[PDB]
């Protein structure tokens, strides 16, 4: 598919202005929409940026998105830093067929929608796991829904995704061909079935819902998955 | 389980900006044995440039519709009204509602 090159770190005192770049590696970035999300020290990955430029309510003014289609890169300003801002900044874009999230820049500062998860534990090398995402608060079989993991040490990784209707199902490369996305829109619940684990899928599995194919605007508390 | 008495061209899927196929569901024990369900073409939209634009959706619209399928199975005058799920069209969605 494709890759999106962010800077690994930025720091800057309180008060000054700062961007961070995210570079697509294939495809026009005009043609898929960029979104931007904070995560704070052991917090659940929230929106600041969605649609290139759309902030949403409760994101104060001084955060805003750009698109440089002539360097094929997005960035996200943050004007008047302050140390509620120090967190991890993750880009993230698609295309027709995976959804991508960059390496994410570590920002320091030099001193209603419900999704629910469970079914995560311990599990042997090769054994089985399913996951549940309880959805409340909004039209459930009107939104896609996608999957995205967080290994330790590691960034946000996407997944898979499902349609609305559940007709289209989209997997990533290391997970393709061992995962398998369905949802039951009479009970509001979408299901992440797993088979064949591998050391490397140790991860905190997010769930995630989509205002269309790519762009997530709501995420889950996680659930834990380990295997040894 | 009360058993009452009851006396018994379109070619938007070509021209929407997000265009979609009918599909022959047909069901022999059911009364209508064939309905056309719809599944959009692409992901994304046609935009004024005739490509696929991929800032917006195609998503099926569904709705639950009464049917009546033979009950007891392979019985005539004799049926069970059920409510089932189908797609009527395709619609354009996009992120942004303003």
């Amino acid at each position: 598919n494709f890759m999106l090159t962010q800077p690994h770190s930025v720091s800057e005192s309180p008060g000054k202005t700062v961007t961070i770049s995210c570079t697509r590696s294939s495809g026009s970035l005009a043609n898929y929409y960029v979104q931007w999300y904070q995560q704070r020290p052991g917090s659940s990955p929230t929106i600041v940026i969605f649609a290139n430029n759309q902030r949403p309510s409760g994101v104060p003014d001084r955060f805003s998105g750009s698109i440089d289609s002539s360097s094929n890169s997005a960035s996200l300003t943050i004007s008047g830093l302050k140390t509620e801002d120090e967190a991890d900044y993750y880009c993230q874009t698609y295309d027709p067929y995976s959804v991508v999230f960059g390496g994410g820049t570590k920002l320091t500062v030099l001193g209603e929608v419900q999704l629910l998860e469970s079914g995560g534990g311990l599990v042997q090398p090769g054994g089985s796991l399913r996951l549940s995402c309880a959805a409340s608060g909004f039209g459930f079989s009107s939104y896609a829904m996608s999957w995205v993991r967080q290994a330790p040490g590691k960034g946000l990784e996407w997944v898979s995704a499902i349609s609305g209707s559940g007709g289209s199902t989209y997997y990533a490369d290391s997970v393709k061909g061992r995962f398998t996305i369905s949802r039951d829109n009479s009970k509001n619940t979408l299901y992440l079935q797993m088979n064949s684990l591998r050391a490397e899928d140790t991860a905190v599995y997010y769930c995630a819902r989509d205002l269309i194919h790519g762009v997530t605007r709501n995420w889950g508390q996680g659930t834990l998955v380990t295997v040894s | 389980p009360r058993t009452v008495m009851v006396n018994l061209s379109s070619d938007y899927y070509n021209r929407s900006t997000s265009p979609w196929n009918l599909h022959r569901n047909e069901d022999p024990e059911r009364y209508p044995s064939v309905i056309w369900e719809a599944q959009c073409r692409h992901l994304g939209c046609i935009n004024a440039d005739g490509n696929v634009d991929y800032h917006m959706n195609s998503v099926p619209i569904q709705q639950e519709i009464l049917v009546l399928r033979r009950e007891p199975p392979h019985s005539p005058n004799s049926f069970r009204l059920e409510k089932i799920l189908v797609s009527v069209g395709c619609t354009c969605v996009t992120p942004i509602v303003h």
